[PDB]
């Protein structure tokens, strides 16, 4: 049920799985011939320029962790601080 | 038995004490009697210690128990998984088994896995009493199909409006 | 509260409930002769009033269903004369953390 | 051997692969699109997709309304459980009126 | 029967676990909030050994010609000697000491020291030796207010639950009590000038450290 | 799937309540009526009827006709029908817990046998688990054959407490197939009072006694007071399934052929077509009844064949049949 970019408790870290199914979002998307934000240097295979894009924080993408109570935060894959 | 403690001048030294194992168990009698350390009395039927001790007494126990079935081989497991396994059988106050207790279900739901030949009994008592499917099991979400909130599906994705 | 000896007849026992708000509880002698939460095993109980219990609630953000029970008759609920509904923050010891805080709600 | 079986599951279970679980698992009927009101949790929606009109009698909806898309055995075990007098509303709100 | 009873259990956003119901399990993922395979065993010196062993290894006193830190273990030795503001700071830290060991020795009653715990700090220090070719034969440069008030800042950014409210950060006390009397033990200000030799950079190196492995080694929301 | 557009908000499903189906919604969501058990030859000219196969609900014959919503015989959600019962049946799934219930409330006022003022009952109230409460209570009501009008209190056993203004005895609940009967006395082996009154439980009473238990009694069971109410264990109005669920396999044209479960609607209508030319034409009191059975045995076999017989007899004299409880032997197993 939303919560103010304030007052968020949950990690600023990336979960494994969040970065995992971001990376297969955003493949599936440059398989389809989607443009793509970042200069690709040599890279042919999706997943891997998708990878590119993660650590240059290109990634127009948001994710949407829901707590058990219903209420969720929003989180800016730019803004997720990405180490795992 | 050999008994750890600290020494006077504060290094663990073994000091030997007289334990009393006994075949049969009536512990709220023998922890009455004179003489023995009441702190220290156990047995290896949690049972017991959950109802003369209370329930968390008998978490430990029932923990202690299933860590000695493993320990038993020289095996090690992170203590976490047996507490975590220790907790579910106590959450509600008792002590419930893990062996299919329920004819019906663990903690599925009914649009779950199509157990029994006849899911269809299952699913008149659900209308007869108003069952809700919180939808976060497989099974369920596969009948949707729909990937489980589980691991990688625990949240949503969005396109994001912020990046210039 | 009230100690007998043996014990009481289903006749008068069935006189307890029967002066509100005041409870009468009460106790066999042989089930006292030991303090049971004196014991290794059983960890530390509180008691938790409305104030802490509805602090409690609103962080975790739960339904009274969410968290752990405890019996009522329950040694350890029937030694701090817990009410159903009442919440007791259990410290014990860990291997894990130092100390780990759960909750139980006496049923 | 050679089978995807409840163990097998476990595993991705606990891997955290719900995608692959959701491809592994998906039967290829058809995923067809339903319609379901947001008061009653059943496919009870007269849709007019030409002239853009969804109504549900019974609730005096024709607002609050959504669109889902459910493998078409779903569909069909659902209207087998109306047809036995069984409501088997879906609902795409978690959080109740609690 | 075990997969299907704790099938539905998951590790929350909120670094809970609980139920498909939504019941809760564990406050926080055991009771610690980690991720097991990030957790190694480690020996939690403090609790064992005879109390004039535990004294000569941690206790620091300016005050006394026999029990400061040599001039050599330290630029400003010859200057620290009975510096009373020090001294407070130096009680501190073994009060605090003193005080992990009685707590450890209530938890591990049998006297076991080697448990298994996230962040091995043993490594990060030898490791911290190799890359700046520490040598023992120079005195560091580490002011005393360095280590100790840097050891207890590094306490302060080991986290695992974030909520702003008391509970949380009560919880989050207690589920790195453990870690943090480890800590303590191995970053004892004798420990790192007399033993670890460590010089201001290195040790800053290994502060830092211990925070990137510490929030590594949690627990993943998603956990199954 | 389905290349239309549609403005509503594309969604996945959380949630998944169960219940069941009041009489007043089937009707509110209904679209047609289905009185005439028969298809097509109106005035011998192969249509269909306004009665079945067609008056409302989805169609074929490439027409995307179908009450102005459009659309093809493959992106079309079968609307559902509606038919009223003459009389109440019960529902094949739950006679069971209609007899139960039946014996936990009282069958005359229908106010629970037991209730606060008994410290065994209380445990039982204080049950979370909807069905291990409806199970520890019917054990504790199932005894009780009498609804008391006065009961010690916890107080003073010397002193009563009255509670539920009722008094009479209950029925020693029997099943026999599709039907229950109560039999009543005065105190089990006793003078004055021997020989049994025998009688079976007309769907009617039932149903009447299920409409008297208050919400806080039927909650204290395992029902809801807006999804699932004892009463709709009881269906007065069967809702009839869209052609979707039930086809019709016809080759092309000229050729009937519809699907198995649209013959046991008709004969389920016929029944109750003959049970109201009766009522209207006047009628023996046993005779009636006749018709009465034989319709709960139709909706009964409809919706779950495995009573007391094997109905077969749909346009052919070798006998096969088929339903809907026996309809997943390769649903809930092909999944
Ligand atoms: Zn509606
Ligand atoms: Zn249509
Ligand atoms: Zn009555």
């Amino acid at each position: 049920k939303a919560i103010p970019k304030d007052q968020r408790a949950t990690t600023p870290y990336m979960t494994k799985y969040e970065r995992a199914r971001i990376l297969g979002t955003r493949a599936l998307q440059i398989s389809m011939n989607a443009p793509v934000f970042v200069d690709l240097e040599g890279e042919t295979d999706p997943l891997r320029i998708a990878m590119k894009e993660l650590a240059e924080k290109k990634i127009p993408l948001v994710i949407r962790r829901y707590l058990p109570d219903g209420s969720f935060e929003d989180w800016s894959v730019e803004e997720l601080i990405v180490d795992l | 038995y050999d008994r750890k403690v600290p020494s006077p001048t504060g290094e663990y030294v073994k000091e030997p004490e007289w334990v009393l194992e006994t075949d049969g168990v009536n512990l709220s009698e023998v922890m009455t009697v004179p003489g023995i350390d009441p702190t220290r009395i156990y047995t290896n039927s949690f049972i017991d210690i959950m109802e003369v001790l209370g329930i968390e007494a008998g978490r430990a126990a029932l923990y202690k128990e299933v860590y000695n079935v493993i320990a038993s081989d020289g095996s090690y497991v992170n203590y976490r998984h047996m507490a975590l396994l220790v907790d579910v059988m106590t959450t509600q106050g008792g002590l419930t088994s893990v062996t299919r207790h329920g004819f019906n279900r663990s903690n599925t739901g009914a649009l779950m896995r199509c157990s029994f030949e006849e899911t269809v009994e299952i699913l008149f008592e659900a209308g007869a009493s108003a069952e809700l499917d919180d939808c976060r099991g497989v099974s369920e979400n596969v009948i949707l199909g729909q990937m489980a909130p589980i691991g990688t599906g625990a949240f949503d994705v969005m396109i994001d409006e912020e990046s210039l | 509260i009230f100690v007998y000896q043996n014990n009481i007849t289903p006749s008068a026992m069935k006189l307890v409930p029967s002066i509100p708000p005041a409870t009468i509880e009460t106790f066999n002698e042989a089930a006292l002769v030991v303090n049971i939460t004196h014991h290794e095993l059983v960890p530390k109980h509180i008691r938790l009033s409305s104030d802490e219990k509805r602090e409690l609630l609103k962080r975790y953000r739960l339904k009274e269903s969410q968290l752990p029970r405890i019996q009522r008759a329950d040694p350890v609920a029937l030694y701090l004369g817990l009410k159903r509904g009442e919440v007791v923050k259990i410290i014990r010891k860990s291997e894990t953390s130092g100390r780990y805080a759960s909750y139980r709600i006496c049923m | 051997g050679l089978r995807f079986g409840e163990m097998e599951r476990d595993c991705m279970i606990a891997h955290g692969a719900a995608s692959f679980l959701k491809e592994r698992l998906m039967e290829a009927s058809d995923a067809f699109r339903v319609h379901i009101c947001g008061i009653c949790g059943l496919m009870t929606v007269i849709a007019k997709l030409n002239h853009n009109q969804f109504e549900c009698k019974g609730c005096d909806n024709k607002i609050d309304i959504y669109q889902i898309h459910i493998p078409y055995a779903a569909k069909l075990l659902f209207q087998e459980l109306m047809a036995m007098n069984i409501t088997p509303r879906l609902y795409t709100d978690r959080s109740r009126d609690f | 029967r075990l997969v299907k009873a704790l099938e539905d259990i998951m590790v929350h956003y909120d670094n809970t676990t609980r139920n498909s119901l939504g019941n809760v399990i564990q406050f926080i993922y055991g009771e610690d909030g980690m991720d097991a395979a990030h957790i190694e065993k480690q020996s939690l010196d403090t609790i064992g050994g005879s109390d004039a062993a535990f004294e000569k290894r941690y206790r620091v006193d300016l005050l006394n010609t026999d029990h400061t830190l040599d001039p050599s273990l330290l630029e400003s030795g010859s200057e620290i000697l009975g510096d009373l503001k020090l001294q407070v700071l130096l009680d501190e830290e073994y009060k605090q000491l003193v005080k992990d060991r009685k707590f450890l020795r209530e938890v591990f009653v049998d006297g076991e020291a080697n448990w298994p715990l996230p962040v091995n700090i043993r490594r990060i220090i030898q490791n911290a030796q190799q890359t700046f070719h520490i040598d023992h034969t120079k005195p560091s440069d580490l002011t005393i207010k360095d280590i100790v008030l840097g050891v207890k800042d590094l306490q302060e950014n080991l986290l695992v639950l974030r909520g702003k409210n008391e509970i949380i950060q009560n919880a989050q006390r207690d589920a790195v009590t453990l870690f943090c009397c480890l800590l303590r033990s191995r970053l004892a200000t004798r420990r790192v000038l007399q033993e670890y030799r460590l010089t201001k950079q290195a040790f800053d190196w290994v502060l830092s450290n211990i925070e990137a492995q510490f929030l590594r080694s949690v627990v993943h929301p998603g956990e199954m | 799937v389905g290349q239309q557009y549609s403005s509503a908000p594309l969604r996945t499903v959380k949630e998944v309540q169960f219940g069941l189906f009041s009489p007043e919604e089937v009707r509110a969501i209904s679209v047609a009526k289905i009185r005439f058990p028969e298809t097509m030859d109106e005035t011998q000219t192969r249509a269909k009827i306004g009665g079945l196969n067609d008056p409302r609900l989805g169609s074929i014959d490439r027409n995307l006709k179908c009450q102005t919503c459009q659309e093809g015989m493959n992106e079309c959600p079968g609307h559902f029908g509606h038919i009223d019962l003459a009389k109440p049946v019960f529902h094949v799934g739950f006679i069971a817990k209609i007899k139960k219930v039946c014996e936990c409330v009282c069958m005359h006022c229908g106010k629970l046998l037991l209730d606060e003022h008994n410290e065994l009952m209380r445990q039982a109230l204080a049950i979370k688990d909807s069905k291990k409460r409806f199970a520890a209570i019917w054990t504790l009501c199932k005894t009780k054959m009498v609804c008391e009008t006065d009961v010690p209190s916890e107080d003073d056993p010397t002193q009563l407490v009255s509670r539920g203004g009722c008094g009479n005895t209950q029925p020693t609940i029997r099943k026999d197939g599709l039907k229950l009967v109560g039999s009543w006395k005065k105190d089990r082996a006793t003078g004055d009072a021997d020989e049994p009154e025998l009688r079976v439980l007309s769907t009617e009473e039932i149903l009447n006694i299920f409409k008297h238990i208050s919400v806080k009694d039927f909650t204290s069971l395992g029902f809801n007071e807006v999804f699932s109410r004892p009463e709709w264990m009881i269906l007065t109005c069967l809702p009839v399934p869209p052609p979707p669920v039930r086809p019709s396999i016809s080759f092309n044209e000229s050729q009937r052929g519809e699907d198995d479960l649209t013959f046991k609607l008709a004969d389920i209508l016929k029944a109750n077509i003959s049970l109201e030319t009766l009522e209207h034409n006047g009628a023996p009191h046993h005779a009636i009844e006749e018709a009465e059975s034989l319709l709960q045995f139709h909706v009964a076999t409809y919706m779950d064949n495995d009573i007391a017989g094997q109905p077969q007899a749909l346009q052919k004299s070798g006998r096969p049949v088929k339903s809907i409880r026996a309809r997943l032997k390769g649903k809930e197993g092909r999944i």
